[PDB]
C-alpha cells in the first residue's frame, strides 16, 4: 500500500479519488502477493498497467487540449484514441474493465 | 490551480481522535 | 436557364457548406464540453495533489482499510491479502 | 499453417482462461464460505 499510494498518488477518471486509490491498491496487493497464483497475478498486473495508462490519459488530455479550440485533424495521432478511451470509461465498469 | 495547507480538526483523523479519547479517559 | 441552374448548383453547394459549418460548431461545442470534463479531472488531480501523503492516505484509505482489515482478521484467512483484495473489490463499487 | 497456429493459440488461451476463471470462482467461493462462517461466529457470539 505504501509504495502504491505514495509513488502513484493515484486517481482514475470519473471515479472518486477514494474509489480510484482503494481499487488500485487492492489490485496492487493482489499483483505482488508473495503466494498469489502467479498467472493471475500477471493478469491483475496487466489490468493495473491499463489503469495506469488510463490515469495517463488525464494528464495527456489536459495538457494537449487548450481552452481555445484547435484544428481537429492536426491533433496528435493518439490524441483522439485517448479521448475516445476516456469517454468510453465514463460508461464502463471499472472493476472488470 | 489553487493551493492550501488545510487545517485539520482532530475529529477528521481517526488516529488523532482515538489518541484524544484515550488520553481523555486516562486523565478522567 | 443554364445560368439559373448554375446559381442552384452554387446555392446548394453553399448550403452543404452551411451544414458542414453547423456540424463543425456542434463538434467544437462537444469538444469544449469534453474539455470541461477534462478540466474537472484536472481539478480533482489538483485536489488530491494538495494533500501531503500522510493526510491523503489517512483520510482516503485508512478508515475503509482499517474496517476491511478488521473483517479479514475476523476471517483469520489462509491469506489476508487475497481476502482483503476481494473484499475491497466487492465493497468499494458501493463504498465510494 | 497460419490458421492452424491461430486456432491452436486461441483455443489454448480460451482453455487457460477457463481454468483461470474456474480457480478464481473456487477461491472466491472459499472466501465466501469463510465470510459465511464469519457471520455465523459473530451472530452466535453476539446472541450467546
Amino acid at each position: 500500500a505504501m509504495n502504491a499510494a505514495g509513488n502513484l498518488k493515484p486517481k482514475l477518471p470519473f471515479l472518486s479519488v477514494r474509489r480510484s486509490v482503494l481499487l488500485y491498491i487492492a489490485f496492487h496487493l493482489k499483483a505482488f502477493n508473495p503466494k498469489g497464483s502467479e498467472y493471475s497475478r500477471k493478469k491483475y498486473k496487466k489490468k493495473l498497467e491499463q489503469f495506469v495508462e488510463r490515469c495517463e490519459l488525464i494528464t495527456y488530455l489536459s495538457s494537449k487540449m487548450t481552452r481555445k479550440y484547435k484544428e481537429p485533424q492536426f491533433r496528435a495521432i493518439d490524441f483522439d484514441h485517448k479521448l475516445q478511451t476516456f469517454l468510453s470509461l465514463k460508461n464502463i465498469d471499472p472493476v472488470t474493465g | 490551480p489553487t493551493f492550501d495547507k488545510k487545517p485539520l480538526v482532530w475529529g477528521e483523523d481517526l488516529e488523532l481522535y482515538s489518541k484524544f479519547l484515550d488520553r481523555k479517559e486516562q486523565l478522567r | 436557364e443554364r445560368l439559373a441552374k448554375e446559381a442552384a448548383q452554387t446555392a446548394e453547394l453553399e448550403h452543404k457548406e452551411a451544414m458542414e459549418m453547423a456540424e463543425k460548431i456542434a463538434r467544437w461545442e462537444e469538444w469544449n464540453k469534453r474539455l470541461e470534463e477534462v478540466k474537472r479531472e484536472e481539478r480533482e488531480l489538483l485536489e488530491v495533489q494538495s494533500v501531503p501523503l500522510r493526510n491523503y492516505l489517512m483520510t482516503y484509505v485508512m478508515p475503509t482499510l482499517m474496517q476491511g482489515l478488521n473483517e479479514c482478521c475476523k476471517v483469520r484467512p489462509e491469506d489476508p491479502v487475497d481476502f482483503l483484495a476481494e473484499y475491497l473489490f466487492k465493497n468499494n463499487p458501493e463504498m465510494q
